[PDB]
RNA sequence: ACCUCGAUGUCGACUCAUCUCAUCCUCGAGCUGAAGCAGGUUCGAAGGGUUCGGCUGUUCGCCGAUUAAAGAGAUACGUGAGUUGGGUUCAAACCGUCGUGAGACAGGUUGGUCCCUAUCUAUUGUGCCCGUAGGAAGAUUGAAGAGUGUUGCUUCUAGUACGAGAGGACCGAAGCGAGGACACCUCUUAUGCUCCAGUUGUAGCGCCAGCUGCACCGCUGGGUAGUAACGUGUCUAUUAGAUAAACGCUGAAAGCAUCUAAGUGUGAAACUAUCUCAAAGAUUAAUCUUCCCAUUUCGCAAGAAAGUAAGAGCCGUCAAAGACGAUGACGUUGAUAGGUUACAGGUGUAAGCAUAGUGAUAUGUUGAGCUGAGUAAUACUAAUUGCUCGAGGACU
RNA sequence: AGCGAAAUUCCUAGUCGGGUAAAUUCCGUCCCGCUUGAAUGGUGUAACCAUCUCUUGACUGUCUCGGCUAUAGACUCGGUG
RNA sequence: CAAGGAACUCUGCAAAUUAACCCCGUAAGUUAGCGAGAAGGGGUGCUUAUGUAAAAGUAAGCCGCAGUGAAGAACGAGGGG
């Protein structure tokens, strides 16, 4: 069998975090599968932990991984997580999002799931 | 009743362990005495070269001196905290890595590492 | 024979330079005293052996049955409990250690489950030889290998029991012997043994007298590092 | 390879014996009573104590 | 690890620049040959002016080895090139001088003539 | 010419091997035109082993170098619903030869499509149900079994026994290996696609600097955990019993003799155990320990209505496990996973700034910064306050 | 005439030399060429060939000898079938 | 993909090496046209200055294991039918 699809590579991988991390961050709920939402996890807290001080290095590294979004582009996202988001989690030892399992799709049977920032 | 393996594992490679263990970096030239054993008494033989590589955390401290003898190189590798043998450091060179492996595809006029380092 | 045995659970492997200008792959075990739950006579049960308790572990974590007897015998809550044969001579309720069981570089045999690895092939399995790669080649490369015994009325015309193909590897007891123990740490409760030891880090591991060499032992003594500070 | 002897109506049966469904784990949510499966949120959006999403 | 049919250099003064192995000397299926092994080789790449001619089979001894060998003490010795020192049946070596550097295990297995007129032991 | 022409794929090679003994090596013994060493022949013995290459499609065969040995066969001259198609044997083309010819040749040469998703049974693994006569949780014995079993060199014994000499031991002990097997990742290596660093082109972040996407992971040098060998640990012993060939002691039938008939021995890698693994579905269903059942009424008792516990399952977090089941740990009375903190290992002095240089760039802050899985603490987040199944053991 | 163990040689793995540790293949030569041979042409020939055949340098997982990683399958769930 | 490098196989099948531009150098044979990109080698990055219409080039300096730093670019020699 040959002309198989590119398939969930890698850089896909990485784009597909990189995509939810941005909307989770400008909405604050994002719908996915559980299996996803498992994986963005990581990447949200640890953002948000390296974004607790504010400095142009940590500006550096966040945007390596925030993408435009539709409320908000790439710079008023830096903006609004560095001054609105991150500020609130200034002495929580972690956690600072939840995901929780919703039913099975209609037409997939796959276990949805609600990634949420956690006041 | 919470095991920590690498405290345990930390302790019986100190029994063993050596007191001063002299530093030294990626490409840096030193000097390693043998203490050969013979049937009787020991020969001190020397081993002069150059490090290429410093691998490991503790009882399995690593590290490759290369020499060259009538123009063959030979590379040999050494392990740190082993008895018999001393290490004693005697130049130390500026390197832009840890592994210098094109050391072993280098050699005469291009094979010499300028000295300083930090 | 007079069989000695003690449980522990492998923390790593490590080495050590010994004298004689040797350095010996090492395995380090952690012991925990262990406690003689039961003796079975020859004359009262048919067979002698001694079953001890070992990994304690707090009484709300254990179940109610195990709970009773161990309240019953009067022993302190474990949750594991094994026997070795012909294993007698120790008095029940008595803390055992391998201090009192073996000597500093004797000989001893370790049985352990090993690593697990699931379903494997047949050449990862049986040592089989991989087909040709190239100068033309078929769909099974990988290939187990024929299992033709014979075609025809006259012939089995069957697969042999016991053949060898995939299947399951790993996850099974395994022991290896003639491995002499190293050294002694009493107040780490901490056994060195030489060698490699089968199984993941913090199994369960049982450390026997070797039934090849039981009283054999052979001396070994470690090296003082006379490395002066500069 | 096709098998040279046809399967009765027996030995299919005998086969489908495993493919017995089983009955998902179902508990009550705690503020409208409806019946939601175990350990996800109801329709309300609301689990446990905390409102996670709008109402239906 | 040298092996059935390999090219290496020789390290001694006999007229022969290139030998070829033949059989790894010593038992059934002997798969490679360490520090110290000897073996039955051809010389391909001779002299005018040398003791060996090409064609002939012979009997050699190696001493050097690229892959290198690790030694009970932990030490890994290890060489640039497979070398081997063309010996007779008495074990002695064929030439009159030894080229570079040899290794100790020849020492375990007897070869005292080849250290002894070697130029430093490794 | 009995089966098969409504199809039984035929040489060789590769992979996997199994079986027989008419035994090539290893093991034991008798005889020798057997001094010793090395042989010859016969008997017993199938546990294991029985090499790599050159030429040929080759089996075969000759030759080269080793080995203790490079055994003889059978299994559809084993094995194409396992691989290959070099050979034979389609259509093409030529040479030699035959034929007046189209054409032909176990004469030669070049080229030339090898399909199938496994139903039953057989087998390797892993499960559900039920039984084991109350239920459940643990620990066992072992009927019937499976796996491994190869061997060399050096030293000593000892230049002793023997032998004019040359040469050169049996028995026994030690050391070092080859092949095979099991396990592991300290060491050496290979890999290590959300790790580090260097770096090219292009498009973006409005520009510099600094990053991102794509170009085999863009390329290159290293590399955590894990997975493995080319790596390092172990095994490939030993002993007992009954014996084969063989040798016996004491002894008659047959006053002698005689290993045998009674009695009593010796004796091999073969056999039965000792070694490793699995094993009570062993329905012939075994043994031991612990825990929980021991209600009110009606009538009908291995009866009813309600009514009584150990435990198990569903669900969730998981990985010492794993195709899926299962195995194992935990589920708020918790460190199961993620996150945080600290550290290890890895990479190699981060961005910014200042100095120097005309600039590329170097120096100091700086063993700095970064880090997937690794270590250990920390309930911050996710493992909810839930549901179901489940017991009085007939009588002899 | 030329060529000749040949895309031709049955005997034949013909003899000898070279190439290799070792060469039923290859190169040169020898000639009882069973049955070569001159326009169904004979013998040579520079260049060319997705032609055939043999030796060789570099090169490499073709192999000693197998191992790791990533996708799409296979495998599990939902839908068609 | 470490060491070996055709030991694999009917056969180096397949895979691997080379690959662009510029500067040196290039044999036997021949129908004198070729062989021939023969074979075999070297340099390539960035900055400053000099060079030009633009270059190319030249000189000095700097960095990296590596400078058509990634993509696309001929493996070769010899004998025979
Ligand atoms: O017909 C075939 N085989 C026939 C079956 O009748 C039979 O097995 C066969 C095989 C080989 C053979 N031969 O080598 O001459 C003759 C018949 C195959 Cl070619 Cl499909
Ligand atoms: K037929
Ligand atoms: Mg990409
Ligand atoms: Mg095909
Ligand atoms: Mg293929
Ligand atoms: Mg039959
Ligand atoms: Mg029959
Ligand atoms: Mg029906
Ligand atoms: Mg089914
Ligand atoms: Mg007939
Ligand atoms: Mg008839
Ligand atoms: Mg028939
Ligand atoms: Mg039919
Ligand atoms: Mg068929
Ligand atoms: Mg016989
Ligand atoms: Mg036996
Ligand atoms: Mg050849
Ligand atoms: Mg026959
Ligand atoms: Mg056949
Ligand atoms: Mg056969
Ligand atoms: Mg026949
Ligand atoms: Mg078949
Ligand atoms: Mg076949
Ligand atoms: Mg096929
Ligand atoms: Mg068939
Ligand atoms: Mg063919
Ligand atoms: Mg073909
Ligand atoms: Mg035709
Ligand atoms: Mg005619
Ligand atoms: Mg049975
Ligand atoms: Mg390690
Ligand atoms: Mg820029
Ligand atoms: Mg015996
Ligand atoms: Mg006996
Ligand atoms: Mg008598
Ligand atoms: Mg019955
Ligand atoms: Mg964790
Ligand atoms: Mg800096
Ligand atoms: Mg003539
Ligand atoms: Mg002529
Ligand atoms: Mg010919
Ligand atoms: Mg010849
Ligand atoms: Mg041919
Ligand atoms: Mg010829
Ligand atoms: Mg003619
Ligand atoms: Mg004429
Ligand atoms: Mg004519
Ligand atoms: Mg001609
Ligand atoms: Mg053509
Ligand atoms: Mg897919
Ligand atoms: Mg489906
Ligand atoms: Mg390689
Ligand atoms: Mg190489
Ligand atoms: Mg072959
Ligand atoms: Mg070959
Ligand atoms: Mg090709
Ligand atoms: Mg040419
Ligand atoms: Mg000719
Ligand atoms: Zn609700």
């Amino acid at each position: 069998s040959y002309i198989n699809k590119p398939g969930k590579t890698s850089a896909w991988r990485v784009m597909t975090v990189r995509q939810q991390v941005s909307a989770v961050l400008a909405y604050g709920k994002i719908e996915t599968t559980l299996k996803k939402a498992k994986n963005t996890q990581k990447r949200l807290d640890k953002l948000i932990t390296l974004a607790k001080v504010d400095n142009f290095n940590n500006r550096r590294q966040v945007k390596k991984w925030l993408l435009n979004t539709n409320l908000f582009d790439v710079d008023q996202l830096m903006d609004h997580l560095f001054s609105k988001v991150a500020p609130k989690y200034e002495k929580t030892p972690g956690g600072y999002s939840r995901v929780l399992k919703l039913g099975p799709r209609r037409g997939d049977a796959t276990e949805m799931a609600i990634l949420q920032l956690t006041d | 009743k919470k095991i920590n393996k690498q405290a345990l594992i930390d302790l019986v490679e100190q029994k063993q362990l050596k007191a001063y263990v002299p530093e030294f970096s990626a490409g840096d030239e030193v000097n390693v005495a043998i203490k050969l054993k013979e049937k009787e008494k020991v020969r001190i033989q020397n081993f002069t070269g150059t490090v290429l590589r410093r691998r490991g955390k503790g009882i399995s401290e690593t590290f490759i001196v290369r020499k060259t003898t009538d123009g063959i190189p030979i590379e040999k590798n050494f392990q740190i905290h082993n008895p018999n043998i001393s290490i004693e450091l005697k130049r130390r060179g500026k390197v832009r890595r840890a592994y210098i492996s094109y050391m072993r595809e280098r050699s005469g006029k291009a094979a010499k590492i300028k000295e300083r380092k930090q | 024979m007079e069989i000695r045995g003690i449980f522990g659970v492998k923390v790593g492997m490590s080495q050590v330079f010994t004298t004689n200008n040797e350095r010996l792959p090492i395995t380090v075990i952690y012991c925990e005293p262990n406690q003689v739950a039961g003796v079975k006579t020859e004359a009262k049960d048919k067979y002698s052996a001694t079953l001890l308790s070992f990994d304690t572990v707090e009484n709300k974590k254990l179940n109610k049955p195990q709970q009773g007897f161990f309240e019953k015998n009067n022993l302190k809550p474990t949750k594991h409990l094994q026997e070795i044969r012909n294993m007698t001579g120790f008095e029940m309720g008595q803390q055992i250690t391998p201090q009192n069981l073996f000597q500093v570089g004797e000989y001893v045999d370790v049985s352990a489950i090993s690593k697990g690895r699931g379903f494997t092939g047949a050449i990862k399995r049986w040592n089989f030889k991989i087909g040709p790669l190239g100068h033309g080649a078929g769909y099974p490369h990988r290939f187990q290998g024929s299992v033709q015994a014979g075609r025809g009325g006259a012939s089995a015309q069957r697969v042999f029991k016991g053949k060898k193909m995939s299947g399951h590897y790993g996850h099974e007891k395994v022991t290896v012997q003639n491995l002499r123990i190293v050294g002694f740490d009493e107040a780490n409760m901490l056994v060195l043994v030489s060698g490699a030891i089968a199984g993941p880090e913090g199994g369960v591991v049982l450390i026997r007298t070797a039934k090849k060499k039981p009283g054999v032992v052979k001396p070994i003594e470690l090296a003082v590092q006379t490395e002066k500070a500069p | 390879a096709v098998q040279q002897r046809r399967s009765s109506k027996h030995r299919r049966d005998k086969r489908r014996s495993h493919d017995a469904l089983t009955a998902q784990a179902l508990s009550v949510c705690q503020k409208c009573g409806k019946k939601k499966l175990f350990h996800r949120v109801c329709s309300c959006g609301m689990y446990g104590d905390l409102r996670v999403k709008k109402a239906y | 690890m040298v092996s059935f049919m390999t090219r290496l250099n020789v390290a001694d003064n006999t007229g022969a620049k290139q030998v070829g192995i033949i059989k790894v000397l010593g038992s059934t299926r002997k798969r490679y040959a360490f520090l110290g092994d000897v073996v039955v080789v051809s010389v391909k790449d001779a002299i005018p002016s040398g003791m060996v001619k090409k064609g002939q089979v012979l009997r050699a001894v190696i001493v050097r080895t690229k892959k290198g060998q690790q030694r009970k003490d932990g030490t890994h010795l290890k060489f640039d090139d497979n070398a081997c020192v063309l010996i007779k049946e008495d074990k002695s070596p064929r030439g009159t001088r030894i080229f570079g550097p040899v290794a100790r295990e020849l020492r375990e297995r007897g070869y005292n003539k080849i250290l002894s007129l070697a130029v430093e032991v490794v």
